[PDB]
Protein backbone atom coordinates (compact mmCIF):
# COMPACT_ATOMS: atom_id res chain seq x y z
CA UNK A 1 0.00 0.00 0.00
CA UNK A 2 1.59 3.50 -1.09
CA UNK A 3 0.19 7.04 0.23
CA UNK A 4 0.17 10.03 -2.19
CA UNK A 5 2.88 12.35 -1.47
CA UNK A 6 0.90 15.04 -1.76
CA UNK A 7 -2.51 14.45 -0.24
CA UNK A 8 -1.95 11.05 1.75
CA UNK A 9 -4.75 9.15 0.41
CA UNK A 10 -3.82 5.59 0.16
CA UNK A 11 -3.82 3.50 -2.83
CA UNK A 12 -1.89 0.57 -4.40
CA UNK A 13 -1.75 2.84 -7.16
CA UNK A 14 1.29 4.99 -8.24
CA UNK A 15 -0.44 7.61 -8.95
CA UNK A 16 -3.08 9.44 -6.64
CA UNK A 17 -6.68 8.59 -8.00
CA UNK A 18 -7.35 11.98 -6.55
CA UNK A 19 -4.53 14.70 -7.59
CA UNK A 20 -2.92 12.73 -9.63
CA UNK A 21 0.34 12.90 -7.73
CA UNK A 22 2.86 10.02 -7.24
CA UNK A 23 2.61 7.53 -4.09
CA UNK A 24 5.11 6.58 -2.19
CA UNK A 25 5.26 3.57 0.61
CA UNK A 26 7.18 5.26 2.60
CA UNK A 27 4.18 6.46 4.64
CA UNK A 28 3.47 6.41 8.46
CA UNK A 29 0.22 6.31 10.73
CA UNK A 30 -3.80 5.57 9.52
CA UNK A 31 -6.69 8.19 9.04
CA UNK A 32 -9.72 6.66 7.93
CA UNK A 33 -12.36 9.08 7.05
CA UNK A 34 -15.90 7.47 6.52
CA UNK A 35 -17.96 10.69 6.55
CA UNK A 36 -15.88 13.94 5.76
CA UNK A 37 -19.18 16.21 5.99
CA UNK A 38 -19.73 14.98 9.55
CA UNK A 39 -15.81 14.32 10.85
CA UNK A 40 -14.07 17.18 13.13
CA UNK A 41 -11.26 15.29 12.52
CA UNK A 42 -11.43 15.35 8.60
CA UNK A 43 -11.71 19.09 8.44
CA UNK A 44 -9.00 19.19 11.23
CA UNK A 45 -6.82 17.36 8.85
CA UNK A 46 -7.98 19.14 5.52
CA UNK A 47 -9.76 16.16 4.25
CA UNK A 48 -13.23 16.45 2.06
CA UNK A 49 -13.72 13.01 0.62
CA UNK A 50 -13.77 9.73 2.36
CA UNK A 51 -11.27 7.45 1.99
CA UNK A 52 -8.02 6.39 3.82
CA UNK A 53 -5.00 8.10 4.43
CA UNK A 54 -1.93 8.29 6.09
CA UNK A 55 -0.50 10.88 8.44
CA UNK A 56 3.02 11.79 6.92
CA UNK A 57 4.53 10.64 3.84
CA UNK A 58 8.02 10.68 1.61
CA UNK A 59 9.45 9.91 -0.68
CA UNK B 1 -19.16 17.75 15.93
CA UNK B 2 -18.35 16.08 19.35
CA UNK B 3 -17.47 12.52 20.17
CA UNK B 4 -14.30 11.07 19.92
CA UNK B 5 -13.50 7.58 21.89
CA UNK B 6 -10.30 5.69 22.80
CA UNK B 7 -10.96 1.88 21.99
CA UNK B 8 -7.87 0.01 23.87
CA UNK B 9 -6.24 -2.55 21.20
CA UNK B 10 -3.52 -5.10 21.07
CA UNK B 11 -0.14 -3.38 20.37
CA UNK B 12 1.08 -3.48 16.65
CA UNK B 13 -2.88 -4.29 15.84
CA UNK B 14 -4.25 -0.58 15.34
CA UNK B 15 -4.49 -0.09 12.05
CA UNK B 16 -5.72 -4.09 11.51
CA UNK B 17 -8.61 -2.41 13.88
CA UNK B 18 -8.56 0.69 12.12
CA UNK B 19 -9.47 -1.28 9.08
CA UNK B 20 -11.72 -3.98 10.28
CA UNK B 21 -13.93 -1.41 12.13
CA UNK B 22 -14.44 1.19 9.25
CA UNK B 23 -15.59 -1.95 7.30
CA UNK B 24 -18.00 -2.83 10.27
CA UNK B 25 -18.76 0.96 10.48
CA UNK B 26 -20.17 0.97 6.93
CA UNK B 27 -21.82 -2.49 6.80
CA UNK B 28 -23.84 -2.22 9.75
CA UNK B 29 -24.39 1.50 9.19
CA UNK B 30 -23.50 3.36 12.57
CA UNK B 31 -23.04 6.74 13.17
CA UNK B 32 -19.08 6.83 12.97
CA UNK B 33 -17.57 9.62 11.33
CA UNK B 34 -13.25 8.69 11.12
CA UNK B 35 -10.96 6.41 13.05
CA UNK B 36 -7.66 7.22 13.83
CA UNK B 37 -4.70 5.00 14.02
CA UNK B 38 -1.30 6.91 15.40
CA UNK B 39 2.22 5.26 15.36
CA UNK B 40 3.00 7.73 18.33
CA UNK B 41 -0.34 5.80 20.28
CA UNK B 42 0.39 2.59 20.43
CA UNK B 43 -2.66 -0.17 21.77
CA UNK B 44 -5.39 2.67 21.18
CA UNK B 45 -7.64 3.31 18.19
CA UNK B 46 -9.48 7.04 18.36
CA UNK B 47 -12.89 6.89 16.91
CA UNK B 48 -15.02 9.90 15.97
CA UNK B 49 -19.08 8.97 16.16
CA UNK B 50 -22.01 10.32 17.57
CA UNK B 51 -22.60 7.97 20.52
CA UNK B 52 -20.68 6.04 22.85
CA UNK B 53 -23.37 3.50 21.60
CA UNK B 54 -22.14 3.49 18.05
CA UNK B 55 -19.12 2.37 19.06
CA UNK B 56 -20.02 -0.15 21.98
CA UNK B 57 -21.95 -1.66 18.86
CA UNK B 58 -18.75 -1.05 16.01
CA UNK B 59 -16.36 -3.38 18.54
CA UNK B 60 -19.18 -5.26 19.97
CA UNK B 61 -17.24 -9.24 19.57
CA UNK B 62 -14.34 -7.62 17.89
CA UNK B 63 -11.10 -9.74 18.63
CA UNK B 64 -7.88 -7.61 19.76
CA UNK B 65 -9.92 -5.47 21.24
CA UNK B 66 -9.70 -4.81 25.09
CA UNK B 67 -12.32 -2.00 25.37
CA UNK B 68 -13.72 1.63 25.56
CA UNK B 69 -11.41 4.18 27.61
CA UNK B 70 -13.85 5.58 29.63
CA UNK B 71 -14.86 9.78 28.82
CA UNK B 72 -14.37 11.48 25.42
CA UNK B 73 -11.18 12.77 23.48
CA UNK B 74 -11.36 16.49 22.93
CA UNK B 75 -10.52 17.71 19.39
CA UNK B 76 -7.65 19.46 20.69
CA UNK B 77 -5.41 16.95 22.25
CA UNK B 78 -5.53 14.56 18.67
CA UNK B 79 -4.66 17.83 16.36
CA UNK B 80 -1.08 17.08 17.21
CA UNK B 81 -1.37 13.09 16.15
CA UNK B 82 -2.62 14.79 12.49
CA UNK B 83 1.10 16.15 12.13
CA UNK B 84 3.51 13.39 13.32
ZN1 LIG C 1 -3.28 12.85 -3.82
Amino acid sequence: MRACLKCKYLTNDEICPICHSPTSENWIGLLIVINPEKSEIAKKAGIDIKGKYALSVKE
Amino acid sequence: AHMIFAVRTMVGQEKNIAGLMASRAEKEQLDVYSILASESLKGYVLVEAETKGDVEELIKGMPRVRGIVPGTIAIEEIEPLLTP
